[PDB]
């Protein structure tokens, strides 16, 4: 591949430059090349990988929603064709991320922080595929997302305190999955509420800076709860 | 849709 | 110096 | 090219969809395909072409400036290498636009307004190349930009009134070229001043909306004159 001849450290450095320049496609390509060196990512590097692909797929999802809305209201072939083009590119990015996770990053060995991070990510990218899927294909994709989130949840509850920001963000996204994808708003609401309440009870153990990190995500859980109820 | 983690 | 904005 | 098999009308339709979806690279590719059909563009279509490529090149210019600033402050090879990567991509987009103008938008333009519009665009895209060029290549690019702008000036003085917004915007950009690129502040000031005065003489003949259009661009000339004088 085009990054094969570049040093790992140079790929990381250029990913950071690409972020500063808001060149997220480049950022993702540099981070993919770094993953392909075969070494485990540090916490900082995991964040870089995630930010890069989040921004790439985020732009595609926003465009897909615009085009899908135009298409639904129109219902020549042009709107459908262009929506399909964007959809295929979005699916390609999701398949790229899922492939990196399965081929390189998800491991049975590993610290809880990385295992939960990557299983959550797998759930997220199956969720993005589910947003554009239909019929029975959608069913299988939904189950793949659920399974990844559930394994991440099980690890996070055993191996991380209830205020851990990664655990909290996983619960936030899994609850969004229940509400938006799986037609399970009651489960979404219950998960957000118990997660919020169990974090609030343990805030007293945290430093000022950890308190801010945890409460910022708790505030997102509350925002969704108050939206939904 | 409901907002997910912004990062 | 700024050019025409469009 | 890749758009050769798509109907012209479908390309225009998809360019407009891409704009709604903020997919400006797609928008530019669709408009390139439409140009390459070989028919003249309407006013609406040449504005779509200009908007699409301005968004693409504007993002590249902004990224190049971020990276150039980091590079300047740093004074490993990575910052320079990544700046060069973005630079090469920017040069490619400018070469693409210039190729459309030379083959064959300028020569096929059926009226003075559109010929001035395209010749101004040619000056602009050579100017963008000049911002990142060095040495003898930069000198050639500067002469090419000047020649395109000057031909546009000659036509606009013969064929369009001094308050016409396309004539005013040409003079604005050519004066910016003189000051920022060609190190000719005296020519920049002279051009902006003459343009400003010749437009003011005719402001009283204009409708309310045309007066607004013309004074808006006059104020852009004024802003530059204040910076320059
Ligand atoms: N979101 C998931 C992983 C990257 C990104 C994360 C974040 C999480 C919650 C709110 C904002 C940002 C992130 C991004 C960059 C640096 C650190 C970081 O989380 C630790
Ligand atoms: N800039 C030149 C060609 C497209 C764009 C132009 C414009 C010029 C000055 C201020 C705002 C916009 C433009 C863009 C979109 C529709 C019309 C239009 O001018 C006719
Ligand atoms: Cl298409
Ligand atoms: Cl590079
Ligand atoms: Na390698
Ligand atoms: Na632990
Ligand atoms: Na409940
Ligand atoms: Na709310
Ligand atoms: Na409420
Ligand atoms: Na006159
Ligand atoms: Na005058």
């Amino acid at each position: 591949g085009a990054m094969g001849s570049m040093e790992r450290a140079s790929l990381i450095q250029k990913a950071k430059l690409a972020e500063q320049a808001e060149r997220y496609e480049d950022m993702a390509a540099f981070m993919k090349g770094a993953v392909e060196k075969g070494e485990e990512l540090s916490c900082e590097e995991r964040n870089l990988l995630s930010v890069a692909y989040k921004n790439v797929v985020g732009g595609q999802r926003a465009a897909w929603r615009v085009l899908s809305s135009i298409e639904q209201k129109s219902n020549g072939p042009e709107v459908r064709e262009y929506r399909e083009k964007v959809e295929t590119e979005l699916q390609g990015v999701c398949d790229t991320v899922l492939g990196l996770l399965d081929s390189h990053l998800i491991k049975e060995a590993g610290d809880a922080e990385s295992r939960v991070f990557y299983l959550k990510m797998k759930g997220d990218y199956y969720r993005y595929l589910a947003e554009v899927a239909t019929g029975d294909d959608k069913k299988r994709i939904i189950d793949s997302a659920r399974s990844a989130y559930q394994e991440a949840m099980d690890i996070s509850k055993k191996e991380m305190p209830p205020t851990n920001p990664i655990r909290l963000g996983l619960a936030l996204n899994f609850s969004v999955f229940h509400y938006e994808i799986a037609n399970s708003p009651e489960e979404a609401i219950s998960l957000a509420k118990t997660t919020f309440d169990e974090a609030m009870a343990d805030l007293h153990t945290l430093s000022e800076d950890s308190y801010k990190d945890s409460t910022l995500i708790m505030q997102l859980l509350r925002d969704n709860l108050t939206l939904w109820t | 849709r409901t907002p997910s983690l912004p990062g | 110096t700024p050019s025409l904005p469009g």
